[PDB]
């Protein structure tokens, strides 16, 4: 198994 | 043993308004959860997204394209029912983990679109050119999508395969080959083999 | 069954600190070691059954380094507020003379996540088998953070906890002796 | 319009550099550069994800990477080799797109020993036959290219000097004429099929459009020939009433 | 060096129930210890906590390709990190090590195991005890491991027999040390 990132959004 | 996307090897021809399906399933090892993506490639430009899929058990359609994320049997497969002459292209099967760098792509697939003949009525012909009436070429023309045209003969004569309708051509479609040599002791009836042949 | 995971990252100016890990139940799953590009798992056998691109975490890092800077100009430059530590020394185990033990120093509640932590043998520093964790997030969005000691229980050797961190005056000391 | 590359098309000589450039007007964070072949598809070479610094791909060898700026992304190849011809293909992304893929327009590029081996197209148009006009009342006419290199090259029909398409129909891929050899030129045809009247007019104009893609300026040349720049070459014939 | 120190928190929170057959996700934005904008899966939008996140909402919400992400979240990112460390964390069960010993109190010293829910009862000839009990509750040591003390206050008499009992989820019989005079 592998983990999944979950993305910070980008401001601006 | 890692990341691949595989995809229906080579070329794939079908005729006007006929049904196509295009295989592609996965297998992954450093993905997380995947995304599914097919990419299109039309002649002269660009790859361009067609349709993708977020949530396994979905399915994106666009321009009569449909295809079914399927986690169970990690598939993905292109299908469409009735193919136009614009769907002329290489379609690129791929998935991407949203959360880092990594896509994985398949080796993808061209579709040939042909014409679609009912009343084939295959026959070869002698054209001249529109300068030196000397040059001259023979074409293999009106014959059904099942015709497929054999090259070889002599490395001094050339041969075309099934010629590709144009990509927004709406008239006059029909299936063509052309043969042409310099030897000067071969004619058209000779070149490539129930027709016609003056 | 009720169960949490939390990915939980932080970035710190003018430190240039970033921290990357996961959360499960209060306990962490793993974190990224942002200068060598590689995932640290809390227990070795985790990374017998599972893995993680690390890359990821580094472009979370770069976004909220970003945003960090977005964020301090449209506050006007509003600075944190040092919150200082509770500190508490404890065992993992009941005492026994020459039973081979760990000292546990919990340091709780702070922010901003920098601390200087030391183990101290009558007085002199020890570093023999020392380890630590990174900084653990709160729900109340301060932190946390574990520092172990494994030692032989004596009766003439005494131990103490040295935390510095920017809210408190002088360095904190936490006494622990047998009985 | 989301991501440009450039140049379109290059032919470059061994041993020599060779950069491509790609730009994007989307603020996306991810730029990559891939390599296209027919029989592996998609390799990635480079990536970035943060200005002023780059990641190696899956396939690095022989190319460098350099970002400058969140908006471009080049390719540099020191020594051009053989093995590096192929469709450069740049792309994008970023998080608040949930990272999908924007591509460029792709970039072909080409890379011969001599550069000399390199020539335009000879473009003939040929009239159609009077026995398929006497059969099936139709007149297909036929366009050859021969005798160009490299194979990049794009055909048109013109009726009277607006583009047609019904009726067109093109060979998939250019024939080489010489199949033994690494340097041999190719040729391509086209055939253009109207109704049996319509040739018979007089006044219909038809042309043959070949857009040949070769080298460009600041390319030493010094043979006899013409220099074989990115040019077009046409070749046309008129209705014949009978 | 008194330089002022300015820090930025996310949070991606996934909550499980029953399972994974509810899901609730939050990715959450946080100044200093101030959250100031949050995406709830059961809301469906960014919304601001703060007016200092009042733009970051109103923009995110208009990327419809980052809403996709996260409104999937609860199947692509959840549920799916679930799956894949459930063999050693939400099965992982640990062993208590059960030690009684003397502080007129006795001390009933449960460590080193896994999860946290646990039961421990004193004993006194066969009866429960409920007064003088009293327990540092749940301590957990930072390894994937907790401890917890349990005092008894009493009045040792020649033959009183008394008992610690541990009830755990990774035992399938209560565990019992026994003190006596
Ligand atoms: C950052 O500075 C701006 C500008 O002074 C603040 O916006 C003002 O806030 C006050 C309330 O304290 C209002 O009465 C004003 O109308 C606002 N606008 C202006 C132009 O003054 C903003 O609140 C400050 N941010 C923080 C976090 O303090
Ligand atoms: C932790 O200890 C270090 C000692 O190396 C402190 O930092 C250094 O020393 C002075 C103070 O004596 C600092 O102002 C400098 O910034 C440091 N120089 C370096 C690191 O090269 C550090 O400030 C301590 N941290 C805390 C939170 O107390
Ligand atoms: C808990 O999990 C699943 C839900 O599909 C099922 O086995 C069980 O009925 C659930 N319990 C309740 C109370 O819904």
């Amino acid at each position: 198994g592998v983990y999944a990132t979950r993305s910070s959004a980008v401001r601006l | 043993m890692g990341d691949s996307v595989t995809q229906t090897e080579g070329q794939v021809t079908v005729s006007e308004s006929k049904s196509l399906i295009i295989n592609c399933t996965y297998s992954t090892t450093s993905i997380a959860y995947p995304n599914l993506f097919w990419y299109v490639r039309y002649p002269g430009e660009g790859l361009q997204l067609l349709l993708k899929v977020i949530t396994a058990g979905q399915k994106g359609s666009s321009r009569g394209f449909e295809a079914t994320y399927n986690k169970e049997t990690t598939s993905f497969h292109l299908q469409k029912a009735s193919v136009q002459e614009s769907d002329s292209a290489v379609y690129y099967c791929a998935l991407g983990d949203t959360g880092n760098y990594k896509y994985v792509f398949g080796a993808g697939t061209r579709l040939k679109v042909i014409a679609h003949i009912q009343n084939p009525d295959p026959a070869v012909y002698q054209l001249r050119d529109s300068k030196s009436s000397d040059k001259s070429v023979c074409l293999f023309t009106d014959f059904d999508s099942q015709t497929n045209v054999s090259q070889s003969k002599d490395s001094d004569v050339y041969i075309t395969d099934k010629c590709v309708l144009d990509m927004r051509s709406m008239d006059f479609k029909s299936n063509s080959a052309v043969a042409w040599s310099n030897k000067s002791d071969f004619a058209c009836a000779n070149a490539f083999n129930d027709t016609f042949f003056p | 069954e009720e169960h949490v995971i939390i990915q939980a990252e932080f970035y710190l100016n003018p430190d240039q600190s970033g921290e990357f890990m996961f959360d499960f139940d209060g306990d962490e799953i793993f974190h990224v070691d942002m200068a060598k590009k590689e995932t640290v798992w809390r227990l070795e056998e985790f990374g017998r059954f599972a893995s993680f691109e690390a890359q990821g975490a580094l472009a979370n890092i770069a976004v909220d380094k970003a945003n960090l800077e977005i964020m301090t100009k449209r506050s006007n430059y509003t600075p944190i507020t040092n919150v200082p530590p509770e500190v508490t020394v404890l065992t993992n185990s009941p005492v026994e003379l020459r039973e081979p033990n760990v000292l546990i120093c919990f340091i709780d509640k702070f922010t901003p996540p920098v601390v200087n932590v030391t183990w101290l043998r009558n007085g002199k520093p020890v570093t023999t088998g020392v380890s630590e964790t990174v900084f653990l997030p709160r729900e109340d969005h301060l932190f946390r953070k574990f520092h172990y000691l494994p030692f032989l229980p004596s009766t003439e050797d005494v131990y103490d906890c040295r935390v510095e961190h920017w809210g408190l005056d002088e360095p904190l000391l936490k006494h622990w002796e047998f009985d | 319009a989301a991501v440009t590359q450039s140049p379109r098309s290059k032919v470059a000589v061994t041993g020599g550099k060779v950069t491509l450039s790609c730009h994007q007007t989307n603020n996306h964070d991810y730029m990559y550069w891939y390599r296209q072949d027919t029989g592996h598809g998609l390799r990635l070479i480079h990536y970035s994800y943060v200005a002023d610094s780059t990641e190696k791909g899956d396939i690095p060898d022989g190319y460098k990477a350099s970002r400058p700026s969140q908006e471009n992304f080049s390719l540099i190849l020191e020594l051009a080799s053989l093995s590096q011809t192929a469709v450069y293909f740049c792309a994008s992304s970023a998080v608040n797109s949930g990272n999908t893929l924007y591509f460029g327009e792709g970039s072909r590029l080409i890379v011969v020993e001599d550069l000399n081996k390199v020539f335009p197209p000879e473009v003939a148009v040929f009239e159609p036959s009077e026995a398929e006009i006497s059969h099936t009342q139709k007149a297909t006419l036929v366009c050859l290219a021969t005798g160009f290199f490299p194979d990049h090259v794009e055909l048109s029909w013109w009726v009277n000097g607006k583009e047609v398409h019904s009726g067109v129909c093109t060979d998939p891929q250019p024939l080489k004429e010489q199949p033994a050899l690494n340097d041999s030129r190719y040729a391509l045809s086209s055939r253009l099929r109207v109704s049996a009247t319509f040739w018979q007019n007089p006044r219909n104009h038809f042309r043959c459009q070949v857009q040949f893609y070769g080298l460009s300026e600041n390319d030493e040349w010094t043979q006899d020939r013409a220099k074989p720049v990115t040019q077009i070459v046409s070749a046309e014939a008129w209705g014949r009433a009978d | 060096d008194t330089r002022p120190r300015f820090l930025e928190q996310v949070k991606h929170e996934c909550h499980f129930f029953n399972g994974t057959e509810r899901v609730r996700f939050l990715d959450r934005y946080f100044y200093h210890q101030e959250e100031y904008v949050r995406f709830d899966s059961d809301v469906g939008e960014y919304r601001a906590v703060t007016e200092l996140g009042r733009p970051d909402a109103e923009y995110w919400n208009s990327q419809k390709d980052l809403l996709e992400q996260k409104r999937a979240a609860v199947d692509t990112y959840c549920r799916h990190n679930y799956g894949v460390g459930e063999s050693f964390t939400v099965q992982r069960r640990v062993y208590p090590e059960v030690t009684v010993y003397p502080a007129n109190l006795l001390v009933c010293s449960v460590n080193g195991f896994y999860p946290g829910s646990i039961e421990v009862r004193w004993f006194r000839n066969g009866q429960e005890e409920k007064t003088g009990v009293v327990s540092t509750g749940l301590i957990q040591n930072g390894d994937w491991t907790f401890q917890t003390l349990v005092m008894l206050e009493t009045v040792p008499r020649s033959g009183e027999v008394y008992t610690c009992q541990v009830e755990h989820p990774s035992l399938t019989s209560p565990l019992t040390v026994e003190w006596r005079a």
